């Protein structure tokens, strides 16, 4: 009946697409924004930094 | 000596002359060149000193 030997799951996604749940994520994409704030934090002010 | 006299021509004599004296020595130089040694050169180095944070994409 069957085709051949074996039959592999499929995988919802495509294989290769990144996903993540629960508030791990959040976490990271703010600390991804904190990254980017720290290069700019110094920057503040008449007495900042190029 | 520039601090005791107030004439302000005398400087470095460079090829051995035994006079410091640069009225006899016929040398001459523009006011716009020497001003913009300094100009040039302490507005670049507020540019330099600005400086924090040093990328540098490797080719």
């Amino acid at each position: 009946m069957n085709f051949g030997s074996q039959t592999p799951t499929i995988v919802v996604l495509k294989e290769g697409t990144d996903a993540s749940q629960g508030k791990g994520q959040i976490i990271s994409n703010i600390n991804a924004c904190v990254a980017v704030q720290e290069a700019l934090k110094p920057t503040l002010g008449p007495l900042g930094s190029d | 000596k520039q601090l005791k006299e107030k004439i302000s021509n005398i400087g470095v004599d460079c090829l051995g002359y035994g006079s410091n004296d640069m009225k006899e020595l016929f040398v001459v130089d523009p006011f716009i060149g020497k001003k913009q040694q300094i100009l040039l050169a302490t507005q670049l180095c507020r540019m330099i000193l600005k400086i924090d944070n040093v990328i540098i994409s490797g080719k």
